[PDB]
């Protein structure tokens, strides 16, 4: 699935804005990360993206931040999944003295999924302009705030890019 | 006798509240746009915090921003508080009584920022000069070259927000005098609420806005000319509940209704219900126009505030304009002069009914219209796009090409009825239209029941909850407020408010949340209002009354600090807000706020230490105040008995903040109500709901740091504290005593009952 | 006696004034973005004349845009006003007589918009509280859901403009009273003003900012311990032109000095000259601190409005917080008390001289240095793309590499030192450090004299030039005012000026503009305020004051109408304005307008009928009042003798528009300054004027619609009246009598010298 | 001359821009216009701008638009130079009943040379929101607001690229 033809936005926080990668991209960015956090949200995250999520964590074994309700579901899910509101992570991922969720200190690649766009790129805002850490968005929907990001996708072409990257970790 | 800071200016509270306040909440700055547009040299791109041509720096800025929103906010209500106490004294007189019910302590919040008692309307215009003379100089700062310091930009803010709490007392307790509104009733009459409510045979005047001065004009003419029976009068955003609480002082039936929030506007005027329209101010669509336009439903402007450049009527005859109006000549006009308003509107609306049905009108898309419009669908992705909420427009088409409109069904009550969708369809297609075709079945089944605004809590409330909500026994105040910019629906804030009913909280709402609250009934059919009683009581449900009367929330926090505890109003915000923050739990909900209005009122309810969780749409605000949990010396107050510095656990753990999702929301709250001053019994009584509700909502496991607010075995839950106490022993190595169950070791913080938390080291014993 | 509007609320101007201004000079809305970010259910991309989420579209957003600017404008000079009023009552009584030189008609915008008549502080109160009164209402019209109109934001927005006059002419009346300032002089002294009249070898004592109250102590300070001769004070922005007129009635010697406009500010600091900076409010830089901070330069911040997250000494020990100070401990702190302030400044000043000195600072670049950052640049283009000049750097800097800095030494005086280029300089190049360096011989050329703020334009100046105004034998008044933003240089101003003065028009200037106009002196090293007279007549050149003072620039010409015409000016500004928009010739420049106050003021010159050119920034206002000069029924009046309606030229053709080069401002006033009352002396008069400026700086052919401003032969230049006959006949085909040399067919307007326009028709006798 | 390769912007309007063109696509969008204006500004006009600013008038014979102070210049120039101000000219450019300079009607092609970047896209603001009118800047800078629009050039580019252009006139 090509996930970077479409890079459209209905508003702009301005000039600056997510690098669009593949699935294939994201894949090889994501297991370069020494100590990565995937960031789930709960507003988009349906049934099928939950699945992946868990997929996704055991395929590249990284630690799950449930942000809003998400934990509801992740619960019974056999993954390392830690309850923590969107907002203080994202105050807290530009604390460079942040222990983190284990306690071992802060991460070096955030991966955003099942957010809604306002909220994930408004959270997003602060490490965008106040730290150097590095995010990616693998959602249905173009990211402007993140790193690097996925394009709009067609809820299909999402579950596919999403299998794709899956089988790239 | 009186406080430190009587008729403070910008820096009143800065040094020994605001900053101490801002070191712990730490404000957390989201942009919401990487540039700053404010002057010539710009516009500038602030990105990675670079700082403007100027030299302020991108969260200098955005601290400008949230302080323009606040005080943009702040000035809403007072314009609304001005216009009300020049028209009263002029209607009733200067020494007009302010009745508002059973209670000493009429004013609190003006009592606090000037030491004033004012017990007539002539004497409350002192305050009010005082907010104006403030607001100017506040306005001022927002221009470039000014402040530049963001934590500075948050002290103005969080000081403009103790003014708007005063502005908006001003404009309730006014209106409560002198148009007979409920005196601290907890039997304010209900009020049927839902456009489903309403009875499409009878004529409909339909009002938006806030100021209710001209709406009494026209209840005025109905009752005169035996009208209430006869016609239909309803509101949208808060007249509706200040029109409803009409004199209703003496609790007689409701005879208006109430149609719902700012979220109904274009929907009610979609369905073509409205007869006539008239607007006042804030929160109105400034579509109004063209869309009733198409529907010959005429508009009038009774408030200088929205003219919409409509044509100027307020000098001339009433019966020429009503000519001009029902031929449709001109869409609508400006009104400014209530004696013709009342007059205008009713008799206009009686007499559209008719004209309108003789039309020939059909609101909505036939059955044919629908099903044509659906299939033109392209699946182009424009209308997601652009749609506020998200929501996937096209998925819904796609399903209802093909007959199941299930979808479209429960986007109804996702959609906020703005119509941005629409504007981007290249197939020219009335998405609103066709959601609200699809949801007619709904839409006549909303109905519900709203308790009338009931106004100030009384003393003798206060003293029946007083002890009971410091002690921490009442877990806490939750308060429901604020607009309808949900990102999930209107039911949210029922699920809330019925959650914490059950669990016996004190909740009050107030504006847009009261009205959603009420929307909904359970399986024997009943309302949250007509489940639980009115007063400020545990498991009791108040509806505090519109927007403005979100004064006598931060009002009754006042009171429970001037009345229980009998600390001094008089120019000591810094006092009451610093007991408020370490012995009185509360939590404020604005699940949808949207206004500037509301990042006012939350940012007041801030500088009184209470903390608020709101929407994540506020996200875009700009400005979080967060604490760092894990930073030990973020979390230390005085002992006001000795002046040594003394431990606090991390709570409440932010003052505004934003949750995702409503399940998220509860157990936020209810954490967010411990106090460093609980007793034993109340501690164990917060813990016990909170970690009930985190496990009820956030996956069915304890909350993680359950352990950080344990004194003693006392603060344990009761039902589970046998296997609270071996979790302590065995996954954090307390040392326990397992003949009498007590804690031998483990506690970082002790229990002291005479121990006196503050953060103002000037009250302390040196 | 009085007019219609006392005291005038929102929609007061509205049907009978500002719409028919808005028909006529129609609001040209040029967005600054395409969006709105107001609330969250945005933002909301408005590109196309799309409408936000909330209903309103893009044309009303930037209204409501613009009016937000002219709200913040008219806030800060009437925060200002409020400011000076309570403290000036406080220290010299209610009772202090309003003493501004002779003149009988002392407040004319307080008197037009109140019908009061103050003539002392108290007296100024009840104004005063009416400004405080309408910003509260005017803020709240900002919020989301209130006005949508465009229009209709543009009439509050004019509605804000009368406001911005009275607070300004409030704030500059009671300073001038209480603080002896000129009185309505002609002879006003002549202040040193540039960074090279500075004598480094003396402790300076720098202020930057706008309310001089806190300043006189410091002078107070230093007469009363005889350092007015071994220290240097002087100020930056408004504050340095009142610091200048303190105490000035009498004429006395000015002792302190001008560095110069907002311009200066972070090049003076640069320099390294301060020994200490002081600042008060508005137009201050916001990275002053770590600016300074640099040069050991210790800040005090001596008012609420602008902190910078400083500890707050106010009520700390002076000495102790003099060693905290010089110490370099702290950067700086905040001192809000006038009586510790004094000492405080002046004493840390002269004791920081010899401090400093000892620490053996380079502030700017060696010679070495200066050629190894100039070799290290990369020709990258990030800097010229984030210069808000759009200035060249990367050219200059590869000039500069081969030994060629006549590149840097012209951009000195184009470049607003705001920086921006330096944040993006990957090679961390001080730009604004090389730009200084390299015009250091340039820096210490910058030598002028300023005329002292004057104050009003007395009645005795009113009686000698109302009348020729009106017939328009004196071409017209030009005011050259606000901000440095220029596009082209600060001597731009100068040439504009000296034009207008040898053509004896009356030119008045006021803020920045005054200053820079007086930075320039010609091949006999005279100013202008040396070759041309201070007094308010034709060829006279008057320093009216700071940006406050701009109230006796509309309050003059309001003062024609009211002493030459004898018109009423109580509660009666549209007779007023419509006058001077029918028959008194003028127009306003604010050639580097940048401020939200900038806005506000043009929009009051605007509202009493006064067009004013700005500089190209000024286009992102957002909005400008241009007329269509080719739709014929845009020009019509009443004839207020018969009630008939006649036709008008077409003059002025804009309210407020931008010009792009001084050499187009220039024409464009002289005809802005043609009135359709001019009798025909003074028509062909102003006729010469346009039409040679126009030929002078636009190609030297006449201007192509000359013809439109003749009604008969005598409006006619003169010197080449022949000529024109003969285009007139040749041309146009016009029916000339050759013998008595007159026109006899072809004016389609007719001279009446009994006409009495306007656009009232409640004027007419019908 | 590659005149689109750098479309960097300080800060942007939005999410609307111009399309990058190329010399040779600027000069077939011109000849293809029936009634173009040249409208030239002064602030960035420098000798070498004006004298391609002649050509490209006489190649293409386009009436011109002198805003500013340019008529100073373009009067001793054998060219068809009308003096109009910039704002006003932004404003009536968007009027369909607007006579034109020379009587005959409006435009339908808009070439705009020799301005500040920051004036131009506010004049351009108008015509873009509230017109249908086709807007082509071809200054060395990349004007946002245009229809079309060259990619930021060095001066020497740029003084190329409008020779390349008046060559394919
Ligand atoms: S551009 Fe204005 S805030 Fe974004
Ligand atoms: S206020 Fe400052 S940051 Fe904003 S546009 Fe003006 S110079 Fe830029
Ligand atoms: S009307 Fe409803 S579906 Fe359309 S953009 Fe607004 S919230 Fe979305
Ligand atoms: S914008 Fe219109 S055509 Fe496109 S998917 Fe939405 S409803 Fe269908
Ligand atoms: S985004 Fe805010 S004004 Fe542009
Ligand atoms: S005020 Fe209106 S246009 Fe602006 S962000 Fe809010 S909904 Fe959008
Ligand atoms: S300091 Fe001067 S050269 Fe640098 S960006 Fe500002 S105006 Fe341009
Ligand atoms: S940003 Fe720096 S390196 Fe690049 S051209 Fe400008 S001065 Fe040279
Ligand atoms: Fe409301
Ligand atoms: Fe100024």
């Amino acid at each position: 699935v090509d996930t970077t033809k479409n890079t459209k936005l209905f508003t702009s926080y301005g000039v600056n804005t997510s690098k669009a990668v593949s699935p294939e991209m994201a894949a090889k960015i994501i297991s370069k990360a020494k100590r990565p956090l995937l960031m789930v949200g709960t507003l988009a995250l349906d049934p099928e993206l939950l699945d992946r999520v868990v997929k996704i964590s055991k395929a590249a074994n990284i630690p799950i931040a449930a942000t809003g309700s998400s934990l509801a579901v992740l619960a019974d899910k056999d993954v390392d999944a830690k309850y923590i509101n969107a907002h203080m992570l994202g105050f807290y991922l530009t604390d460079p003295k942040w222990p983190g969720l284990d306690g071992n200190g802060n991460y070096d690649m955030i991966i955003t999924i099942g957010f809604k766009k306002f909220y994930i790129n408004q959270v997003l805002s602060a490490a965008k302009n106040f730290s150097n850490l590095k995010t990616i968005a693998i959602e249905r929907g173009y990211i402007q705030n993140a790193t690097m990001s996925f394009g709009n996708l067609s809820k299909a072409d999402h579950y596919a890019a999403l299998d794709e990257l899956i089988n790239a970790l | 006798n009186a406080g430190p800071t009587l008729f403070p200016g910008l820096e009143g509270y800065r040094d020994d509240w605001n900053f101490k306040l801002l070191d712990r909440y730490e404000p957390v700055i989201t942009p919401m746009c990487d540039q700053c547009c404010y002057c010539t040299y710009g516009p500038c791109d602030l990105s990675g915090n670079k700082r403007g041509a100027c030299g302020i720096d991108m969260k200098g800025h955005n601290g400008r921003e949230f302080f323009l929103r606040v005080i943009t906010g702040t000035a809403c209500h007072a314009a609304h508080g001005r216009h009300l106490l020049d028209h009263l004294i002029e209607k009733y007189g200067e020494d007009l009584p302010l009745t508002l019910g059973q209670s000493n302590v009429l004013t609190p919040n003006i009592t606090i920022s000037t030491g004033l008692s004012p017990k007539t309307l002539g004497e409350v215009k002192p305050a009010m000069e005082y907010v104006e003379e403030q607001l100017t100089q506040l306005l001022a700062t927002v221009h470039a070259g000014q402040e530049s310091a963001e934590i500075d930009y948050d002290s103005k803010a969080l000081f403009s927000g103790s003014l708007d709490h005063v502005g908006m007392e001003i404009s309730d307790i006014v209106q409560v005098a002198a148009y007979d509104f409920p005196k601290a009733d907890p039997e304010a009459p209900l009020v049927e609420i839902g456009m489903g409510t309403i009875d499409k045979s009878k004529p409909f005047l339909c009002v938006i806005g806030h100021n209710v001065a001209g709406v009494t004009y026209m209840m005025d003419y109905m009752e005169d000319n035996n009208l209430t029976d006869k016609m239909e009068i309803a509101g949208l955003c808060c007249t509706a509940i200040d029109l409803t609480r009409y004199k209703e002082a003496d609790r007689r039936p409701p005879y208006a209704k109430v149609i719902g929030s700012m979220s109904k506007e274009l929907k009610v005027i979609r369905s073509g219900m409205p007869d006539v329209i008239v607007v006042d101010e804030q929160c109105v669509r400034g579509d109004i126009v063209p869309e009733a336009q198409k529907l010959k439903i005429p508009v009038i402007a009774s408030n200088p505030k929205i003219m919409y450049g409509l044509p100027n009527r307020t000098d001339a005859d009433v019966d020429e304009t009503m000519e001009e109006l029902k031929s449709g000549k001109i869409p609508g006009c400006v009104m400014l002069d209530y004696d013709k308003l009342g007059e205008l509107c009713v008799r206009l609306t009686m007499e559209m009914a008719p004209i309108r049905d003789a039309a020939g009108i059909t609101a909505l898309p036939t059955d044919e219209e629908l099903v044509n419009m659906v299939a033109k669908c392209a699946d182009c992705g424009a209308c997601l796009l652009a749609c506020p909420e998200e929501i996937d427009i096209p998925e819904a088409m796609g399903f209802a090409k093909k007959g199941d409109f299930s979808y479209f069904e429960e986007i109804h009550d996702t959609c906020i009825g703005c119509r941005r969708c629409e504007q981007v369809c290249k197939k020219e297609i009335p998405i609103l239209n066709v959601i609200e075709k699809i949801a007619q079945k709904q839409i006549a089944e909303e109905k519900g029941l709203m308790r009338a605004g009931r106004g100030q809590v009384s003393d003798a409330e206060i003293r029946a909850e007083g002890l009971n909500l410091v002690m921490g026994t009442t877990p806490g105040i939750i308060a429901i407020i604020g607009c309808p910019n949900y990102a999930g629906g209107t039911k949210d804030v029922y699920y809330i408010a019925e959650e914490f009913l059950k669990r016996n909280f004190i909740v009050v709402t107030t504006g847009c949340g009261a009205m959603d609250i009420g929307m909904f009934k359970d399986a024997d059919g009943k309302t949250l209002y007509e489940r639980f009683p009115g007063g400020f009581q545990c498991g009791g449900l108040a509806n505090i009354g519109s927007c403005v009367s979100n004064a006598h929330i931060t009002g009754a926090a006042e009171k429970v600090a001037a009345i229980f505890a009998q600390r001094t109003l008089e120019g000591n915000l810094a006092e009451i807000g610093d007991y408020i923050l370490n012995r009185v739990g509360a939590c404020g909900l604005a699940w949808g706020a949207f206004s500037q209005k509301a990042s006012s009122i939350g940012t007041g309810c801030n500088i009184f230490g209470i903390p608020a969780v709101l929407g994540p749409h506020s996200s875009k605000y700009r400005r979080a105040l967060i604490a760092k949990t894990y930073e030990e010396d973020k979390w230390k107050v005085y002992d006001a008995r000795n002046g040594q510095e003394m431990p606090i656990p991390p709570a409440p753990e932010f003052l505004l903040t934003t949750a995702e999702t409503w399940q998220e929301a509860i157990p936020m709250m209810a954490k967010a109500c411990i106090r460093p001053s609980d007793n034993s019994m109340g501690r164990a009584i917060k813990l016990t709901h909170w970690m009930e509700l985190h496990k009820k909502y956030l996956g069915g496991k304890e909350p993680e740091d359950w352990w950080k607010f344990v004194r003693t075995e006392a603060d344990l839950p009761l039902a589970t504290r046998e296997a609270l106490l071996k979790e302590l022993e065995k996954e954090h190595g307390w040392e326990i005593d397992w003949k009498r169950k007590k804690i031998i070791s483990g506690p970082k913080i002790k229990f002291d009952v005479s121990a006196q938390p503050t953060n103002l080291k000037r009250l302390c014993k040196e």
